[PDB]
């Protein structure tokens, strides 16, 4: 192998995972979020933010750095944050080594503008030697050993949903849903709103809950049901009334129980409502009648197949990929999820056979797009990836 | 290879270093070499550095390499183990002479390090320890895994280790230190001597640390039945003290134990989660402090202890009269334990386990070194290949 | 003795420095640290006892 | 001619992505296997202590 170390960051639209390419885990994931709190000053770090927003103090407040597309959009932010962790974290200067990021699947338009933001902070600004950038769909599956694939990742933002065709990005068939981790983390809060009493520049609230008690609950109360809820309703009643009649249990009818710390109050769910949070990111009509059931994450999977079985047969491609999907993102670990989204694909392609991949390891998935731009960071030669270097930014300036 | 006599473990830290050359075989002795961490740095005319034991004639300035844990001198530091590695090599070779042939001829190298350091600061380390001290084998073993290799090896747990200035707190999953959740919150033992401070203007420090010290100094969660007690100075004076010997450790347990919580909290395998709730080791001087360690469990079930609130409980048993299940929730954890120590180290049981992280390096090392195996440390032929980069093909 | 002829007796071969390199494919644009190894042409003592514990 | 040369020619580097790929796929399974190696010879050094 190759005689350098790398340093792999990846800045998702809610978690930024950073360390070097040498280690098998990163050396730290940190909020892709910071405080400002006032003489201006800049808080980053999970424990830092969470210490800091537990103070409740006024003047405070939460900004983001990663927009809905999972592109930077705060750039003087960002360097402040890439140099909290060469400081605090990896403790190295970012002039020494060189660096490997990510940037999610687009349609080819923000692109350019986007580089070159990426050339005046990695260049300008840090010194950085030379930075390759690699496409977070493509490496998760590069670093799954697939060229071509369906990958289905369920993030923070929404689900995003990009085909690829031997180690190619179909740009045209790449589709981002709106509804994902943080439409969840609102739907809890306003669920449970009057349990617990309660029913930017609140935003700092909104997002400590959001990283205390709400992380919890999604990930111990909140499960997936394999079949549209209101189908499994309707069945699970019409077979409830029979073992009643006939003789003179409902699943849904199972109670599960959360202790609310903030209140030390017990908050019981029967397990339809648990189910019926993550309902919405596959109907999204049932939310408000200004949703399509088109923008639910089903249909929009058989759209973006379709769109890439128009390339540039189709029921080969539509073979391709669905013998090849992969399932990622840290939402996508709720109990149940998996087994809807292919029950979901399943019955808009009743032709085909679909086989499905997945990390089973909970942190892993959390993290697979930092892992990706791992193992891209550990490709044996240079000529793997495209590695821009001081110069190709000096070619680019001339008219 | 290897001879015990010259397995050499170093482990050091912000005061003072803890030292041993040679593994006793039958049982194991707590580190009998304490060397403070400290080196005379003199600065010669033309600007370069020369390093010293003593302040010599007055002209070296006083370096502390290692400070909260953290290498803040890389350099003095490297300086620092050499002086150590030498005075070990004079003294032997002293005692035996044909100690080059037997006990100095091939020296492996455990060094305990803090979670702190650079990757930067572990290679030049390891080409230090090649390349300067030509030694030939060396591991490179985090502090947090002695910690859980020493108490009886425990793939889950949960390592806090009180400093004097900071704590440390690190979660070890499937036998691996769980690098993004690792921490340290800026409070330690001096917060005890703050606290006593307010509670007692008219004492100065000295007579607060000596209390500290002291043996009627306690965590409470028979001494506890006397109203004052007494206690003696550093120099000798008998100094009488009330309730406030039983307070100034509040504050500190406070801190740690909300730190704990929103670590453990972010471990993301629930399964895994509840087994390190259930094995956390408590290390440092501070904890051999009476009552501290069981205080501060106390503190970690107070506040993070999932179980029914005592009001919610209260009406269902009167709601039976009228036998109460117990409610089941989702989150962990349900159970909050300490780790057990091992008993079976003599030495050890009689001075305490506060510094039981040399034990885990002590076990570490004999299994190690005593196997063929050189899976774990980096060799020379190793060295020769990548250098300092070696050190990560054997991470563990 | 002099310590740096007991550093030499005992134990008993390259040496690496940290600095620029330039890969090639001739040679890259960039540059990056790393360890390299080097061609062919490329104080005191304490007394323990003090530090014993007793 | 020119067909058949520019055809060839796109196949120069038809082939140069089947290489690409072959030994990116190659590095990719070679890591993950790397990963549940150190992943099973640490358990397996705990396990013995």
């Amino acid at each position: 192998t190759l005689n350098r170390k790398c340093v792999v960051i990846h800045n998702g639209s809610h978690r930024t995972v950073a360390g070097f390419s040498n280690v098998e885990l990163p050396q730290c994931i940190i909020p892709s979020s910071y405080i400002k709190r006032t003489e201006a000053e800049f808080i980053f770090g999970t424990y830092n933010m969470i210490d800091a927003a537990a103070e409740k103090r006024n003047g405070d407040e939460v900004y983001t750095l990663v927009d809905s597309q999972g592109l930077p959009y705060n750039w003087d932010a960002l360097e402040m944050q890439w140099r909290y962790l060469y400081d605090t974290q990896l403790k190295v200067s970012p002039e020494e080594l060189p660096l490997v990021i990510t940037m999610p699947a687009t349609n080819g338009k923000p692109d350019m503008a986007i580089l070159e933001r990426y050339y005046e902070l990695a260049f300008d600004k840090l010194n950085v030697p030379v930075f390759q950038i690699v496409i977070e769909p493509l490496a998760i599956a590069l670093s799954m050993g697939k060229s071509s694939a369906f990958v289905i990742d369920i993030g923070a933002s929404g689900c995003n949903v990009t085909p690829i065709i031997d180690g190619i990005v179909v740009k045209n068939a790449v589709v981002r849903s709106k509804f994902g981790g943080d439409f969840l983390d609102f739907q809890v809060h306003e669920r449970l709103a009057p349990l617990i009493k309660e029913e930017q520049k609140r935003s700092t609230d909104v997002w400590y809950e959001a990283s205390t008690w709400i992380q919890q609950f999604k990930s111990t109360m909140l499960q997936v049901s394999e079949k549209d809820l209101f189908e499994l309703e309707r069945y699970y009643k019409e077979q409830a009334d029979i073992y009643a009649k006939q003789q003179e249990n409902n699943p849904l009818v199972q109670k599960k129980n959360f202790l609310f710390k903030p209140l030390n109050k017990t908050l019981t769910l029967d397990l339809k409502e648990c189910y019926q949070f993550a309902e919405y990111l596959f109907k999204p009509q049932l939310i408000s009648d200004k949703f399509s059931p088109e923008d639910g994450l089903g249909p929009l999977m058989a759209k973006s197949v379709k769109k890439a079985g128009a390339s540039i047969s189709p029921e080969q491609v539509y073979s391709l990929l669905l013998t090849n999907v992969i399932i990622t993102g840290s939402t996508s670990l709720i109990e149940g999820m998996e087994q809807r989204i292919i029950k979901e694909l399943s019955i808009r392609f009743p032709q085909y056979k679909l086989t499905t991949f997945a990390n089973q390891v909970m942190m892993d998935r959390k993290i697979q797009g930092w892992l990706g731009a791992l193992t891209m960071a550990n490709l044996p030669s240079w000529s793997l990836g495209k590695w821009y270097s001081k110069e190709d930014y000096e070619t680019l300036k001339r008219d | 290879p290897f001879r015990q006599d010259s397995i050499l473990i170093i482990y050091p830290r912000s005061q003072t270093t803890l030292v041993q050359f040679g593994l006793n075989e039958e049982t194991f002795t707590v580190p009998e070499l304490e060397i403070p961490t400290q080196i005379y740095r003199t600065t010669r005319q033309d600007g370069s550095y020369t390093y010293h034991s003593t302040n010599k004639d007055n002209k070296a300035e006083l370096i502390k390499p290692i400070q909260n844990g953290e290498i803040i001198d890389i350099s003095a530091f490297t300086q620092f183990l050499r002086l150590i590695f030498v005075s070990i090599l004079s003294d032997r070779a002293n005692k035996n002479q044909d100690a080059f042939e037997a006990e100095l001829s091939n020296i492996p190298l455990l060094l305990i390090t803090h979670h702190s350091w650079s990757q930067s600061d572990l290679e030049i380390i390891t080409q230090y320890v090649f390349e300067s001290l030509e030694i030939n084998n060396l591991i490179q073993l985090p502090a947090s895994l002695a910690a859980t290799y020493s108490m009886i090896s425990l793939q889950n747990c949960c390592i806090i280790d009180v400093g004097t200035h900071h704590t440390d707190i690190i979660p070890i999953v499937d036998y691996a230190q769980l690098d993004h959740l690792v921490s340290s919150i800026p409070m330690g033992g001096q917060s005890i001597n703050d606290s006593l401070k307010k509670l007692l203007p008219q004492w100065d420090d000295d007579q607060i640390e000596s209390l500290k010290k002291s043996p009627i100094f306690e965590v409470l969660s028979k001494n506890s039945d006397l109203e004052f007690n007494t206690f003696w100075d550093e120099k000798g004076n008998e100094i009488k003290v009330g309730k406030q010997r039983f307070q100034g450790c509040n504050n500190l347990i406070k801190n740690i134990s909300n730190r704990v919580g929103l670590t453990l909290d972010n471990i993301d395998d629930i399964n895994k989660a509840k087994a390190v709730w259930e094995n956390i080791i408590i290390v440092g001087g501070t904890t051999s402090i009476s009552g501290f360690k069981e205080a501060l469990l106390g503190q970690l079930l107070k506040d993070h202890l999932i179980i029914e609130p005592e009001e919610e409980k209260s009406k269902r048993e009167e709601e039976a009269k009228s036998f109460v299940p117990t409610i089941e929730y989702v989150q962990c954890p349900t159970v909050i334990k300490l780790a057990k120590y091992p008993d079976y180290f003599p030495e050890w049981k009689k001075s305490g386990y506060s510094e039981i992280i040399f034990l885990g390096a002590q076990i570490v090392s004999k299994q190690i070194f005593t196997h063929p195996k050189d899976t774990f440390y980096i060799t020379r032929e190793k060295y020769n290949m990548k250098g300092p980069a070696a050190l990560w093909d054997v991470q563990f | 003795m002099d310590p740096q002829t007991l550093i030499t007796k005992a134990n008993k071969k390259e040496s690496w420095r940290y600095d620029w390199y330039q890969p090639s494919k001739e040679k890259y644009p960039f540059r990056y640290k790393t360890w390299l190894r080097n061609q062919e042409d490329e104080e005191d003592i304490l007394d323990l006892k003090e530090f014993d514990r007793r | 001619l020119y067909k058949n040369h520019e055809l060839l020619k796109l196949e120069r580097k038809k082939t140069e992505a089947v290489a690409r790929l072959k030994s990116m796929n190659k590095s990719a399974i070679n890591q993950y296997n790397r990963r549940q190696d150190k992943k099973n010879k640490r358990l397996k050094f705990g396990h013995r202590l």
